């Protein structure tokens, strides 16, 4: 061949923190099929919303937005415990079929994007210029999002074991874990990693009675 | 890997 058709762009959807997940990798020939496997953010959650994004961005906010619809009548579940499969199909006229189909209640939903939609040729060299230039702030909000995630799975995961523990954790131990869990929720609203890391190794020193009772 |  003389030609490829390939995608320009890495395409995604925004998950928890505003961030872009990838799909279907930048560079990718068409036609082109991948799915993932996503869950629900909070417990009881009835509905996810599928962000579709375009671009290099590590921010979802920074990247080119093609669309969003959300799959409703997802059944009362944990968070994390739902599984929201996500398809991105690529077909030969380079139509990009996007859909969530929830394993449990079989429920689906689509977005089609036609292959005219997103950045022109210039927002797509535009768009790779700045992946570059902004490399080394994409990577710090990275982690502030992963740290940011893991403080809000500490928090969830302990509010849980303390009420599972119940009569079998020390007053004392309880006044402390409750304290750093105040520390840590109102430290997970800020932007400041290194007061979220310290609200999070608080919890950990304070919670070790907590943590052998999970058992 | 969860979505809002």
């Amino acid at each position: 061949v003389l030609l490829l058709d390939v995608t320009p762009l890495s395409l995604g959807i925004e998950t928890m923190g505003g961030v872009m997940t990838t799909l279907i990798a930048k560079n990718t020939t068409i036609p082109t099929k991948h799915s993932q496997v996503f869950s629900t953010a909070e417990d009881n959650q009835s509905a996810v919303t599928i962000h579709v994004l375009q671009g290099e961005r590590k921010r979802a906010a920074d990247n080119k937005s093609l669309g969003q619809f959300n799959l409703d009548g997802i059944n009362p579940a944990p968070r994390g415990m739902p599984q929201i499969e996500v398809t991105f199909d690529i077909d030969a006229d380079g139509i990009l079929h996007v859909s969530a189909k929830d394993k449990n209640s079989g429920k689906e939903q689509k977005i089609t994007i036609k292959a005219s939609s997103g950045l022109n040729e210039d927002e797509i060299q535009k768009m790779v210029r700045d992946a570059e230039a902004n490399a080394e702030a994409d990577r710090k909000f990275e982690e502030l999002v992963q740290t940011r995630n893991q403080g809000d799975h500490l928090l969830h995961s302990t509010r849980k074991q303390v009420e599972e523990a119940g009569d079998k954790l020390p007053a004392d131990d309880k006044t402390a874990i409750e304290s750093a869990l105040t520390a840590l929720e109102t430290a997970l609203k800020g932007e400041d990693k290194a007061a979220i890391e310290a609200k999070m190794q608080e919890l950990a020193q304070v919670s070790q009675k907590l943590m052998e009772i999970a058992q | 890997p969860l979505l809002g």
